[PDB]
């Protein structure tokens, strides 16, 4: 009860669906990590070692995993943080060697709290670098780590690093029970930096194939 | 110095005596042997599917037979109403999109997004395909809406507390509208398209006029961000939605508030409004998965659209106001009536 | 020639429990389904194997109350050929469905958990229906054999029908379904080990819920294996008698048939175990 | 550019057998659906073959069922039609037309430029009823074609396309669906009608106007052409 | 800074000096337009369902 055209439209239309599947199953299969970081902490290396948005896409293992680095934006970021709802996991870069220049591991630290316990990202784990450890053990051999924390009370030395640093920033999260924080330390070169992320998106994955499965 | 502490406060000052002199009496009263419209049921009479991701913007064609729909995955994808065919899929080249526009000619498209470029593409071509015709750069923060005035201009708002008017043949900034001091989150043109307004989350609205590039009005009343803005058909009020969970009309003319579309048991924040084509309806969807129509003339809900199961991104009503389109983050577009 | 009696003892044991499990197969069954097919708004492969296996486990009972006949008259029927052919038919049937439903939710389990980048994870709702269709197809071939022709003993009943009975042959009963108890049990049994050895190793069984879903990934190969063990082992020494050992005497032979129907008695025990194991007892709903 | 060359014509025997290919530059050729049109060698044109795109879909007229073939090749962008079994009947000029369908679209907008073909030794019936129009420069023409069944779909569409062919070239579009003026036609040719009767006005009239002038159905898929007009001086 | 404060006070002198008009006869004016186009308004007046292009 067709024209020709109408038929030919139709026919048309069903080829348009199936590229739209065949795109959408294609992109499907891909990682997608949001970086984030308190400025100039060492996200450029990180980025090495692997306008507005910046997408960065590299390959391990048969794995595609593309990286969104938004630190162009000005602009207030409760307006358009709603989009990453999805990602798989958010890369977290933090500088051990700014706990003496102003201060400025406080404002880590507040930047942390504010997207550790977001709404929308209540159930993506975080991957956590800390950079910067040579600088940072350079620094402690002289500065006290009681400038940056008074309360702190130990020996003046890098075995205490992930005592008070690591434990300071892995206690915010206040919602332990649907999402996990992994920490790593790094340097210029480690060669291990992409190991890491690969060990934790195959973890979030498990996770989510579990949950989907109703095991759950 | 002084000045900006004294002189601003006293004009502030003479401003709110002015608007309180001219506040004879206010729209419920006027408007109280209206009979109320009653009732109003719509039921789903299209759904859309395609889309595999969230929908962030669609807007009708001056035909009110085709539309446009964006979303999340990459794809801008055109929709004939009536039978729900596809006539196009458009790959984006930055999969951050949140708008997009019809020409009022029906060949010329646009959308933009987290990158900053506000995209146009040519539909009528000789060689089949469509490629993108234009990119227009120059803003330094999100685009968040954009309208086309004819086939060679189009007015652009970002993140960035600035509009701009471009020429799309050119490619420059043919004018700068500033003034806001927050992310100016959406814009409305006026029918003759001499004036148009714009919401910020500043918490205020402003009446730019095209032409001569300068501001020229300021409403206030709202307590949080604007989401969503629209005229009043007549030309002379426009209707914004905020953070709140509450509606206002604003009159230009009389450079005041009308009345306040507000309920109890709503709490969420608006995300779209639009009207009907003789005015006397007003559809606001809420985040709340739902969406309802407003009696405008005497601020009483008269139905509800719940047929979401996600917040309700986008809202659209024809030209001809003979159907009325959502887009949700579920991937869904229905067409009601 | 073969002996196929009927003995007082099964009357008053047997038609309990049997009641029972059909009442608490129904009503589990059909609280399983109705959750599925109203609140499961959302579908995906594993959705679609469990009402797959809800599904085939509830059909069994459009026909146990009708067995429960036999109440009456110890060995008795009162229906012919075709009423009784249609029955014997619908049960193997559920009853194979059920493992072959069971062998693949524990295969889709061990792909999801040991190789969770292999794109076997995420398949259309399409591919899963194909194969749920095909699997339903193999299973009904399988337990397709003279459904109405060949089902009836006649002494005290025209119609004594028997199918496992103790009765020398190589036919598809009673000779077949030893397969089907063992195969399925290597696969779930390796299964369950690989995907309970692969997430201890790498210590992601710290949370709680990995804690449960191993526990439950144990459970249901316990279940398995108790349930669908005792029948087999009963064959098994029906097979060997069958072979000199007092052969052509039924009286050594009453008590082995005996042992037959009061194990194949479990048999019907997931149809009320498998309702909490799978669908219920799980951070799904 | 836009252009479709077409080869494989030639001197052929009876109970012979050929191949004809036409190659396409300059479009998408991959989303158009590709037609088949002869035109006899002083008669009207006729329609051959059709193959849509994606290959879905191929139609055959009646008088060619299962003695032609229609390919398509997509990566070299080709069109292939194999004829098996000539007949004396079948020299003509063959071209190869492109059309795609979706709402508001125009099919038929490019025709090729025609390879020549010589063999030695329930239908609607669209009618023109005129066959020579003396005309001068400077008046207004009208051009009247007729059906034999109503052409006006339950849409509110009306399936009627209108082509002119100037002396010693391919036709070319000028009106689709009885309204619409084919992109790049001058103004001053206007169409219309309601169902089982059409007109095309000419209004101003100029040298390079003659030519022969054809209306076409697209209702059902065996599309027929009219005998067609002609105008002279 | 200066520059602020008086492109802030100058938009101010020049925005408040607009004519204004009563409410009262803004709200009539939009009565009235909402009267008039009652009956071209398919939404607010239902639309037989033989003339309705998305019917079923
Ligand atoms: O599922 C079978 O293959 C089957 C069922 C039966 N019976 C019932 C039974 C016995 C132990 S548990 C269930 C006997 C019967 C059934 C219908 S008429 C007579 N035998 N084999």
């Amino acid at each position: 009860t067709l024209s020709a055209e109408d038929k030919a439209a139709v026919e048309r239309s069903k080829m348009i669906d199936r590229n739209l599947r065949e795109d959408g199953e294609k992109a499907a299969r891909e990682v997608k990590l949001l970086l984030l970081g308190a400025g100039e902490s060492g996200k450029s290396t990180i980025v090495k070692q692997m306008t507005g948005i910046v997408e960065t896409h590299f390959t391990f293992k048969d794995l595609h995993f593309k990286m969104f680095d938004v630190g162009a934006q000005r602009s207030e970021r409760k307006k358009w943080i709603h989009c990453f709802e999805g990602v798989t996991a958010i890369i977290f870069c933090v500088a051990l060697s700014d706990y003496d220049l102003v201060n400025r591991m406080h404002e880590s630290m507040k930047l942390f709290d504010s997207i550790c316990n977001n709404k929308w990202f209540t159930d993506t784990s975080i991957i956590l670098f800390l950079n910067k450890k040579d600088l940072f053990e350079e620094k402690i051999k002289k500065s006290p780590l009681t400038i940056c924390y008074p309360e702190y009370a130990g020996s003046n030395t890098y075995e205490e690093a992930a005592a008070y640093i690591q434990c300071q920033f892995e206690d915010l999260n206040k919602r332990k029970d649907t999402k996990e924080i992994y920490t790593h330390f790094t340097c210029s070169t480690d060669t291990k930096n992409v190991q890491f992320v690969f060990d934790a998106v195959t973890d979030v994955i498990i996770k989510n194939n579990l949950k989907d499965c109703g095991l759950f | 110095l002084d000045q900006l502490r004294q002189e601003a406060e006293q004009l502030k000052n003479q401003i709110r005596d002015a608007r309180k002199a001219c506040a004879d009496a206010t729209l419920s009263q006027i408007t109280n042997n209206i009979d109320p419209v009653g009732r109003i049921q719509m039921r789903t009479r299209r759904t859309l599917r395609g889309h595999l991701a969230k929908i962030y913007a669609m807007h009708w064609g001056t035909d009110s037979r085709l539309l446009v729909s964006a979303s999340q995955d990459g794809k801008l994808i055109i929709w004939d109403s009536y039978t729900t065919n596809k006539v196009h899929a458009i790959p984006l080249r930055s999969s951050w999109v949140m708008t997009c526009a019809y020409a009022p000619s029906g060949n010329y498209v646009a959308c933009g997004g987290l990158d900053n470029i506000c995209s146009i593409y040519n539909l009528k071509t000789r060689e089949g395909n469509v490629r993108v015709s234009r990119e227009l750069a120059g803003h330094t923060g999100y685009l968040s809406c954009c309208r086309f005035l004819d086939d060679n201009q189009i007015v652009t708002s970002s993140g960035d507390t600035t509009c701009a008017l471009w020429d799309i043949e050119t490619g420059q900034q043919t004018t700068t509208f500033t003034g806001h001091t927050g992310d100016v989150m959406s814009l409305s043109l006026a029918p003759d398209t001499r004036l148009f307004v714009s919401g910020a989350c500043d918490a205020s609205a402003k009446l730019w006029d095209v032409r001569e590039g300068m501001c020229r009005q300021t409403f206030t009343g709202h307590e949080s961000d604007i989401n969503a803005i629209c005229f009043f058909p007549n030309g002379n009020a426009f209707a914004t939605g905020s953070d709140d969970a509450t509606c206002r009309l604003f009159d230009l003319r009389a450079d005041q508030e009308l009345m306040t579309y507000s309920h109890d048991n709503i709490i969420c924040g608006i995300t779209s409004v639009s009207f009907s084509k003789s005015g006397r309806l007003l559809l606001a969807g809420y985040d709340d998965f739902n969406c309802n129509v407003w009696d405008a003339l005497k601020a009483d809900r008269a139905g509800v659209l719940a047929g979401h199961d996600n917040r309700v991104s986008c809202l659209g009503v024809t030209d001809d106001g003979m159907a009325v389109a959502t887009g949700s983050w579920d991937s869904f577009l229905k067409i009601w009536n | 020639n073969c002996c196929v009696f009927r003995d007082d003892f099964i009357a008053k044991v047997l038609p309990p429990v049997l009641g029972l499990e059909f009442i608490f197969g129904l009503l589990g069954n059909g609280l399983a389904l109705w959750i599925f097919c109203f609140h499961l708004k959302s579908w995906k492969s594993s959705r679609i194997f469990l009402f797959n296996l809800a599904v085939a486990d509830f059909l069994l009972i459009i026909c146990l109350p009708f067995v429960m006949d036999y109440y009456v008259r110890r060995s008795d029927w009162k229906f012919g050929d075709i009423p009784c052919r249609l029955v014997l038919f619908m049960f193997a049937m559920n009853r194979q469905g059920s493992i072959i439903f069971l062998t693949v939710v524990a295969v889709d389990r061990y792909f999801r958990v040991v190789h969770p980048h292999h794109a076997l994870n995420k398949i259309s709702n399409w591919t899963a229906a194909i194969i749920s269709c095909l699997l339903w197809g193999i299973t009904v071939g399988l337990t397709v054999h003279l459904l109405k022709k060949k089902l009836l003993i006649q002494n005290g009943t025209a119609n004594v029908c028997i199918s496992f009975s103790i009765c020398h042959t190589f036919r598809w009963h009673e000779a077949m379904f030893l397969l089907e108890f063992f195969l399925p049990l290597g696969i779930i049994l390796f299964c369950s080990a690989r995907i309970i050895w692969s997430l201890r190793q790498r210590q992601m069984d710290r949370h709680a819920k990995i804690k449960r879903a191993i526990t439950f990934i144990m459970v249901v190969a316990i279940v398995f294996v108790i349930c669908f063990l005792p029948s087999v082992v009963v064959r098994i020494h029906i097979f060997w008698l069958l072979h000199t050992s007092g052969t052509q005497n039924c009286e050594v032979y009453r008590s082995v048939d005996l042992a037959f129907f009061i194990t194949l008695s479990f048999t019907y025990m997931n149809s009320m175990l498998d309702p909490v194991v799978y669908y219920f007892s799980s951070p799904s709903f | 550019d836009v252009q479709l060359v077409e080869s494989g014509g030639g001197l052929v025997q009876p109970g012979g057998s050929r191949k004809l290919s036409c190659s396409a530059s300059g479009f998408a050729f991959s989303s158009f659906g590709m037609h088949w049109v002869r035109q006899a060698p002083e008669k009207g044109l006729e329609w051959v073959a059709y193959i849509s795109s994606g290959s879905g879909t191929i139609y055959y007229a009646d008088t060619v069922k299962g003695r032609f073939t229609i390919s398509r090749d997509d990566p070299k962008n080709t069109l292939f039609l194999q004829m098996t079994s000539l007949r004396s009947e079948d020299t003509a000029m063959y071209y190869c037309v492109r059309s795609i369908y979706y709402y508001g679209s125009s099919p038929f907008d490019f025709w090729g430029q025609g390879t020549t073909l010589t063999v030695s030794s329930s239908d609607i019936v669209m009618t023109q009823a005129t066959s020579s129009v003396p005309v001068t420069p400077g008046e207004s023409v009208s051009i009247s074609c007729r059906s034999s069944k109503s052409l006006l779909h339950s849409n509110g569409n009306t399936y009627l396309y209108w082509f002119l062919q100037r002396p010693g070239q391919s036709p070319q579009l000028l009106i689709y669906r009885m309204s619409n003026l084919a992109s790049g036609v001058p103004d001053r040719f206007s169409g219309s009608g309601s169902g089982t009767a059409f007109t095309l006005t000419i209004s101003r009239l100029e040298a390079e106007d003659v030519g022969v002038y054809y209306c076409m159905q697209h209702l059902e898929y065996p599309l027929t052409f009219g005998a067609g007009t002609k105008l002279e001086l | 800074s200066i520059a602020q404060a008086r492109k802030l006070v100058e938009q101010l002198k020049m925005e408040a000096n607009i004519d204004r008009i009563k409410v009262s006869k803004a709200a009539a004016d939009l009565m009235a337009y909402c009267e008039a186009h009652a009956k071209e308004d398919p939404l607010l007046t239902p639309v037989p369902a033989s003339e309705n292009p998305f019917r079923e």
